[PDB]
Formats: C-alpha cells, structure tokens, sequence
C-alpha cells in the first residue's frame, strides 16, 4: 500500500514514517526534490512563453485579416481559444502552485483549475477531430451537392463545446473527481484511483471509449480516405505537376497531424489502460507526471501546426509582425 | 481538388 | 553603507541583523524570496530551450547548404559560436547555481563562468561590428579597386577574437575582477564596487570607451553611409521597382539592427555610467539584474534578427526542417 | 548594388 489518503485527495507517498501533509496545506517536500518543483515552473514558463504569443496572434491576426473569417476557419480559432483556456486554466494556476510547493488554493481551486484546463483541452481533441471531418466531407465530396457553410462552421464548433462538457462537467458532480495530480501541484481527473464514491473506474472507460478511441477512428477514418481520395485524382491526371505537388504535401501533411494526435493522447491511454489493469501495482507521480507532459505540450506544437504551416494564416502573420509590411 | 485543398489550408 | 563585503566578493545587502552569508557558502534567500530564485532558473531555462536550437541550428545548416559557406558568412557563424558561449559557459551555470540559491562553483567556478560568458558575450558584439564594416566595404565600395575575400573573412573574424581577450582575461588577472552579481548566482565583471586593489574605475572606463562608444560609433557610421549609398543609388535610378524595395528594405534593416544593439548594451551602459557618478548610493540586486536581463536575451533575438531574417539561411533552414523537403 | 546587398543576405 502505496499512497496516502484524505478526503479530496491521494498522495503517492507512504505515510509510515508520518511526514506526508495535504496538498492542500503544506509543501510536499519529501515527493520530489525543491529544485524538481522548480524545473516544474521551469516548463510551464516556457509553455505560458510560447503557448500564449502564438495562440493569441491567431485570434490577433484574424482581426486584421478578412481573407482569414472564412467558415472552413472557425474551428481553428477554436483551436486556438482552447489552448488559451490550458494557457490560463492549466499553466498559470501550476505555475502559481508549484512555486508554494503544493496546491495553495484548496479544493474549490483543485475544481476549478481541473475543470479548466480539463475544458480547454477537450475543446482542442473535438476541433481537431471536427477539423478532419469538415476536410472529408469538403475535399472527398461524399455527400453529393453538398456545400460547406456558415451554418456547419458554428454547429461543427459548438459540437466541440458540447463533447468537452460532457467529460469537464461529470467529475464536478459525481462521476470521477478533481484531485491533485503527480507532484500534487496541478488538478486533473482521476483516473488512477479506484474510488467507488465516484465510480472513477467507469468514467475511466467511457473516456478511454468516447474520449480517445472514437477521436481516432474518426481522424483515421477521414484522413484515409482523403489521402486516398487526393492520391487518386492525382493518378488520373500526372500531366499536371502542381496537382502531383499537392498530392505530396497533403500526405506529408496528413502524416504529421496524425502522428502528432497519438504522441499527445496515447501516453495517458497507454498509462490509463496499463493502470486499469495492473491494480495492484505502485504509480510514482513522476510516472503521473509524463503524460501530462505530452498533452500539455499540444498547446504549443497544435498551432505551430495547424496555424503556422497553414500558407494563409503563415501569411498575414509574418506581414502583422513585420509592422504592416512584406 | 486543388481548390477545396487550398480552402482547407492544407495546400 | 549597504552591502557586505568579504575577500572576493560583495553581497547588496545589511549585515546588521547577522543573516548575511558567503555567496560561495549559503543561499542567499534574505536577497529574495526563494520563489524570485525559481523564476530566475524560469528565465534561464527559457534562454537555453530556445537559444540553442537557433543558435545550433545556424552551425548545422551551414554544413548541409553549400550555398552558405561564402566570406560574407563567416562572421555571422562566428555570431552563432559566441552566443553558444553565453548559453553553455553563462545560462547553463547560472541554471544550476540558481537553484542552489548561490554560487555553488566557489571563486574558481566564478572566474570561469564570468570569463567564459563574458567571452561569449564580447565575441558577439564586436562580431555584429565586424560585420557592419565588412557591409560597409563591400556595399559602399570605400576602398577603389577592392573585392572581399577569404583572407579578409578570417581576419574579421579573428579581431573579433582578440577584442573579446582583451576585457575577459584582465579581470582573471589582475584589472578589475569576477563575482558574484545581483543574486548572486552568475558572476560578472565588478564595475559597481570601487576595488583599489584591482583599479575597478579605470578598467570600467575603458570598457565604457572601448567596449561600447568606439563599437557604438562605427556601427552608426557605417550603417550611416549604407543607408545613405543605397538611399541614392535608388534615387538615381527611380525606373527600376525592385531598386526602390531593396533600399526600403534595407532602411528597414539598419534601423532594427541598430535599435536592438542600444537595447542590449544601453541598459549596462547606462548603470554603469549613472553608478560611476552616484558613487555614495545603494544600488539593489534587481537593480543589477536588469541590464543582464536585456544583455542575455540577445543570445535569443540576434540570431533572429541576424540568421532568421536573411533570406539565404531562412531557406535552408526550413528546407532542413521540413526533413529534406519545401 | 542589388548585388552586393544580396550577398550581405541584407536583400
Ligand atoms: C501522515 O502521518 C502523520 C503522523 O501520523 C499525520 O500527522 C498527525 O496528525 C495528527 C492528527 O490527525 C496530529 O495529532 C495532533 O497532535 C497535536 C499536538 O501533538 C504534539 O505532539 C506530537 C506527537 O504526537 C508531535 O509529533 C506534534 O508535533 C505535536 O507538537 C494536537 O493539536 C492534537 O491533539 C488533539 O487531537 C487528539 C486526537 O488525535 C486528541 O487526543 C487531543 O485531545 C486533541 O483533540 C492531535 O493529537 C499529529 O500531531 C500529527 N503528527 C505529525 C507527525 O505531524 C498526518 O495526518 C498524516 N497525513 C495525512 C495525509 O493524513
Ligand atoms: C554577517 O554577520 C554574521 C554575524 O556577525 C557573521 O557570522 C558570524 O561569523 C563569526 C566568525 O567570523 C562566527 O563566529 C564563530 O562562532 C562559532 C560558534 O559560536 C556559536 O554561538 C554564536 C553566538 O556568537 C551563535 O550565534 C552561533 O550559531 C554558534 O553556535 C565558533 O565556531 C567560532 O569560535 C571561534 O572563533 C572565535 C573568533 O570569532 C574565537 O573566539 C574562538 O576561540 C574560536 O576560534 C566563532 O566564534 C559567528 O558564529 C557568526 N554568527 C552568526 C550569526 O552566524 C558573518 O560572517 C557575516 N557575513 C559575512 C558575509 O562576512
Ligand atoms: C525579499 C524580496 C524583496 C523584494 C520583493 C519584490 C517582489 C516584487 C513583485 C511582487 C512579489 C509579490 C509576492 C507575494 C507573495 C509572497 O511573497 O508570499 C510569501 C510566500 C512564501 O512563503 P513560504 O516560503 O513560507 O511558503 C511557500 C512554500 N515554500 O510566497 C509564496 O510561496 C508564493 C510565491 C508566488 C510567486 C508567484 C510568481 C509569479 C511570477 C510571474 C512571472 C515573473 C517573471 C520574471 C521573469 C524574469
Ligand atoms: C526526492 C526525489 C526522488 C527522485 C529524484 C529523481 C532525480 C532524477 C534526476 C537526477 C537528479 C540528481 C540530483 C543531484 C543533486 C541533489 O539532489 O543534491 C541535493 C541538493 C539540495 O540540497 P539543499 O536543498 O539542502 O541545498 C541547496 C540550496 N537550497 O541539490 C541541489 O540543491 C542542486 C539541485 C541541482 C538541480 C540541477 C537541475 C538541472 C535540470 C536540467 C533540466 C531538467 C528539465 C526537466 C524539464 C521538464
Ligand atoms: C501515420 C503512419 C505514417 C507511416 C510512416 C510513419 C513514419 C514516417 C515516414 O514514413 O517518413 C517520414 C519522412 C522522413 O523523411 P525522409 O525519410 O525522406 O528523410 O517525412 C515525414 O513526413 C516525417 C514527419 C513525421 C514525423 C514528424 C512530425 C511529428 C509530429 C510533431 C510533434 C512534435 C512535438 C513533440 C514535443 C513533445
Ligand atoms: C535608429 C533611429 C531610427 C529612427 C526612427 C526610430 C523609430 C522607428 C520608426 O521610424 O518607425 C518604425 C516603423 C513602424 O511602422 P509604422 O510606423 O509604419 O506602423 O517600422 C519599423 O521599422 C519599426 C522597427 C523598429 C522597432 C522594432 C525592432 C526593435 C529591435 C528588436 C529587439 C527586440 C528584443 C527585446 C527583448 C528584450
Ligand atoms: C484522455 C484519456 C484519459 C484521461 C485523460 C485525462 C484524465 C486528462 C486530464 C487532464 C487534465 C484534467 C488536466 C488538468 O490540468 C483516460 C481516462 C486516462 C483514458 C485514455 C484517454
Ligand atoms: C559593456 C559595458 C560595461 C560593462 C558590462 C559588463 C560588466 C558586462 C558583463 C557581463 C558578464 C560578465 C556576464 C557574465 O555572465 C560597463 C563597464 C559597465 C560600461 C558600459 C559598457
Ligand atoms: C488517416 C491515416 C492516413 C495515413 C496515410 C499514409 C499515407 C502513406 O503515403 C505514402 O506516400 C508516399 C508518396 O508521397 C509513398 O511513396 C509511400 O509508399 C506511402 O506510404
Ligand atoms: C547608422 C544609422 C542609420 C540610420 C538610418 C535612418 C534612416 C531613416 O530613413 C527613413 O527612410 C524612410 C523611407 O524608407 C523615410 O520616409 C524616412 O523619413 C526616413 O527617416
Ligand atoms: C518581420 O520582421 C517578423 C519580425 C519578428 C520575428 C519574431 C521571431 C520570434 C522567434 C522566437 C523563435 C524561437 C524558436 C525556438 C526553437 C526551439
Ligand atoms: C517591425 O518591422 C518590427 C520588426 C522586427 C521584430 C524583431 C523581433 C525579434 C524578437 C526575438 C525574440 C525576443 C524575445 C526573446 C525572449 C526570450
Ligand atoms: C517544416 O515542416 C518546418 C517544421 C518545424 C517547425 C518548428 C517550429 C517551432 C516553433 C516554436 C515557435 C515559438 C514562437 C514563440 C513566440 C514568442
Ligand atoms: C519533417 O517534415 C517533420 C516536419 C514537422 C515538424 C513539426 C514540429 C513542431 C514542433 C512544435 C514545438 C514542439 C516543442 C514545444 C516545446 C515547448
């Protein structure tokens, strides 16, 4: 038996030799060096640094550009509005806590900062995966005379509010709980612990179901069939070299947003299936700590490239930073 | 295609 | 009478209340908050996640572009050396010892960081006035009947090289002196105490004429009579479009290129000078912590300004990023 | 001068 408990939360620490505190009120000292809870500060340093500027420009530079307000881009400034929540919701708030050595602001903060990041982060996965499907259907023609509208371009980004709700809202009532994650300075979703009060081990599965097998299938599914579909068109007319051109970038492409989803979600699969099933195991929260490293991270790597290697967006970008010029 | 990809942002 | 003074060094701060410790010997945690040390490995941390990659980037494109190895390109590599100097002899050291809450290295540690990250440092200055006269040269054609070759190249970069000797090996032996600054967790030149023993007034001088008016001055003189060639070249051939750009762009150029310099050595001068003629004053360790905030971070924004925004490098860089394509 | 600039990398 490898943690401590209490009532709103579970340091992984034994308490036998009767040092371990709440996170909620004192520093944890004994999980990890303080320089380790430094270096965490480090990083989200760097991911407010980076996360912000870029994301907040997107939004920045369709205000100055109207070739940018176009329906097939509302779910991209969604992007960008998400990672602004885990900007503010998750990095900040860790920032902050991490600094004290422990979580400062109490459960309701533990909620709040959980709720959040927890929100911004869902919104990002569900646009990405809207993204794709608005790329099929748009690109792949499969429903005939059929065309993309304003219309599709606010349901597709609501879609993506109403999915995330449906996972940030739950553990607020009920089904799972907020608690300090790893070094207990940053509030996530349990999914570690087996806390029947809340059913976490149902909860961990429809995630697991709902929250990142459908994603990927779907994403799969539509970027199959539009690599399939441009590769296509391009064998029927070699004649042209531009259409040949495309039909290499796209894949290129396709292949980077691809991998790029699994080397953000598949960690915390990975480890919430690995945990799910060997129960009786010990999980340090430098363990707990990866995966988060991964996911949170996409608020950074996500617009470099859905925003940043998009010619438009690149565009107006480099002419708004170069004072109105070039 | 070279007109949708161009909408999408994707080429 | 503000600080405390010991053999070799000076803490800012009143031993009155008996608190004050050797920099070599215990954290310095009555300077500032611990947190205030976290924020400053924050910064570090920072300036070597991303002026490293630039930097290294910069050596590593040039090894695969054969287009990049030319005379005229020597110097700003020469750029790229320097500034891995100040992140590996200056950010990587103050990383550590900052997390220690003091300079762990002891007075030995301390002349190496301070001559190593003054190298650096020094390397780059005179590297970017090298440069402006090699442009100068070549551009404005002073000299009749003369073409830039290797020879000069390495010439102009070895200049460089003895410049940055010429005021990082006194104070290793004798004029003036490394030690701990600011908090102290980085050592740098002593030019705030007044130290007989050294003749720290005379050296700060020098320094002061040396090392920032004469590079100062030439650097405008010569970015003066470029504008000022290229200004008239257009004027006197108004029917071609793409003369007319270039000498916008160009303007453009110089004007970023001399701002940024004042933003980096402006601060330093500008305590160095006001300190030197405030001499019964108490000067804070924040307060020193300022010019070195704007100093170092040029080990960021100069390849940006100097690599990332001319056009030959830009391009292979891309092209090496984009794993061998685009 | 179009030249010279370019092989300063200044245009
Ligand atoms: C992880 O492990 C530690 C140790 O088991 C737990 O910390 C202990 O928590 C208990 C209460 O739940 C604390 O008990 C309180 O002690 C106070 C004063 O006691 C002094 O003497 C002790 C030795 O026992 C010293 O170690 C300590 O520093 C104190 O100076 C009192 O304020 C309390 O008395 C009141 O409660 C008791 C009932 O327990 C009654 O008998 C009294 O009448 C009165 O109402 C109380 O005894 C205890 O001091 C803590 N020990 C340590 C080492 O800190 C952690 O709670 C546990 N962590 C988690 C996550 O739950
Ligand atoms: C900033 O300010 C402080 C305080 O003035 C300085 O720290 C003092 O440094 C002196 C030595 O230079 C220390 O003196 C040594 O004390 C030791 C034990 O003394 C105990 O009792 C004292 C009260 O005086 C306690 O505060 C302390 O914690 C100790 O438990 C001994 O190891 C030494 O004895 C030896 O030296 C003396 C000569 O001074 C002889 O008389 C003895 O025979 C023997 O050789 C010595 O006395 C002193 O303890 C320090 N005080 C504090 C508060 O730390 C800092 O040096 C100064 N900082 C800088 C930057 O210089
Ligand atoms: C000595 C210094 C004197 C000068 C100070 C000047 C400060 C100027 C700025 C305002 C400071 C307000 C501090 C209030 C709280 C306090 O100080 O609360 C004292 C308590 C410490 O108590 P503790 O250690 O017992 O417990 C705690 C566990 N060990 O803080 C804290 O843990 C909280 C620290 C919070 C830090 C938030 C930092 C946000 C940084 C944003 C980015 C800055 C970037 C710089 C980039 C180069
Ligand atoms: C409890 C944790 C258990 C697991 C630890 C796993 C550690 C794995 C890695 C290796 C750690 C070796 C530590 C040796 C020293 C030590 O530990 O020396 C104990 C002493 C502390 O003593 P002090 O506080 O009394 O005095 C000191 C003043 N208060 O260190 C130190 O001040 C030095 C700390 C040095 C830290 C260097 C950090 C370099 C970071 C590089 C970037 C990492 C980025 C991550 C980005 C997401
Ligand atoms: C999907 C499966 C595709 C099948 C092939 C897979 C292997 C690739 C290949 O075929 O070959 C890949 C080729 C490699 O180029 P060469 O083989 O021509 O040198 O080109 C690529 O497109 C590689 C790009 C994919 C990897 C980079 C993008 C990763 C996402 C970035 C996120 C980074 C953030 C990390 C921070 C924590
Ligand atoms: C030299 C004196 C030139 C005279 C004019 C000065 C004012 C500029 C002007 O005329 O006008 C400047 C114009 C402004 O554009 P508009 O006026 O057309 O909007 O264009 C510019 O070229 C501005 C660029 C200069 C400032 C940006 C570069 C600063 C260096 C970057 C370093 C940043 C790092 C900081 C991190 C700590
Ligand atoms: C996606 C996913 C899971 C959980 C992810 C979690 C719990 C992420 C939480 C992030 C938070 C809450 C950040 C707060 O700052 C499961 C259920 C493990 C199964 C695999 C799919
Ligand atoms: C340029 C300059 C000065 C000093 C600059 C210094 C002292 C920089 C030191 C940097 C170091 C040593 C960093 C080490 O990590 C003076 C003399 C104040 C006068 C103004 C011109
Ligand atoms: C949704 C998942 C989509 C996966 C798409 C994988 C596409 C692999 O496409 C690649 O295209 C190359 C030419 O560009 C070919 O030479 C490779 O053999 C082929 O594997
Ligand atoms: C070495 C210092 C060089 C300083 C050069 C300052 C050049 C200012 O050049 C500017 O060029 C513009 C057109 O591009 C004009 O419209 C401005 O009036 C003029 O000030
Ligand atoms: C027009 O003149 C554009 C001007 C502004 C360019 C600003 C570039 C900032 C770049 C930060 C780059 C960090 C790279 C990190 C790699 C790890
Ligand atoms: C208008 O034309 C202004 C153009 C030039 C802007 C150049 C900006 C360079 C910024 C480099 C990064 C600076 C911050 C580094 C923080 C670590
Ligand atoms: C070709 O495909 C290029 C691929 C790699 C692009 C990598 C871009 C990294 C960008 C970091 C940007 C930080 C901006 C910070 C602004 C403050
Ligand atoms: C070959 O074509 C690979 C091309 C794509 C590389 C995309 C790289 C994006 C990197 C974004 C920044 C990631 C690190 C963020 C650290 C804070």
């Amino acid at each position: 038996m490898c943690g401590t408990e209490g009532p709103n939360f579970y340091v992984p620490f034994s308490n036998k030799t009767g040092v371990v505190r709440s996170p909620f009120e004192a520093p944890q000292y004994y999980l990890a060096e303080p320089w380790q809870f430094s270096m965490l500060a480090a990083y989200m340093f760097l991911l407010i640094m980076l996360g912000f500027p870029i994301n907040f420009l997107t939004l920045y530079v369709t205000v100055q550009h109207k070739k940018l307000r176009t329906p097939l881009n509302y779910i991209l400034l969604n992007l960008a509005v998400a990672d602004l929540f885990m900007v503010f919701g998750g990095f900040t708030t860790t920032l902050y806590t991490s600094l004290h050595g422990y979580f400062v602001f109490g459960p309701t903060g533990c909620n709040l900062q959980g709720f959040f990041a927890t929100l911004g982060g869902e919104i990002a996965l569900w646009s990405l995966v809207v993204l794709a499907i608005e790329r099929y259907v748009v690109v792949c023609k499969p429903m005939s005379n059929f065309r993309f509208g304003e219309n599709h371009a606010i349901m597709g980004v609501a879609f993506t509010w109403v999915m995330a709700l449906a996972c940030a809202a739950p553990p607020l009532v009920g089904w799972s709980r907020y608690i300090p994650e790893g070094m207990q300075c940053s509030c996530g979703i349990d999914y570690y612990t087996p806390h029947e009060e809340t059913n976490n081990e149902s909860f961990v599965i429809y995630m697991f179901v709902v929250h990142f097998i459908i994603p990927l299938i779907v994403i799969f599914f539509c970027y199959g069939q539009l690599v399939f579909t441009v590769k296509e068109a391009a064998a029927q007319q070699q004649e042209s070299a531009t259409t040949q051109k495309a039909e290499k970038e796209v894949t290129r492409m396709v292949i980077i947003m691809v991998i790029a989803f699994l080397i953000c979600w598949l960690p915390y699969a990975g480890v919430a299936f690995y945990i799910f099933t060997h129960q009786g195991s010990c999980f340090g929260p430098i363990f707990m700590t990866i995966p988060a490293f991964f996911a949170k991270t996409s608020a950074v790597y996500n617009p470099v490239i859905y925003i940043m290697m998009n010619k438009q967006f690149r565009n107006c970008m480099v002419t708004t930073l170069c004072c109105g010029k070039n | 295609i070279l007109e949708n990809l161009k909408d999408c942002g994707l080429f």
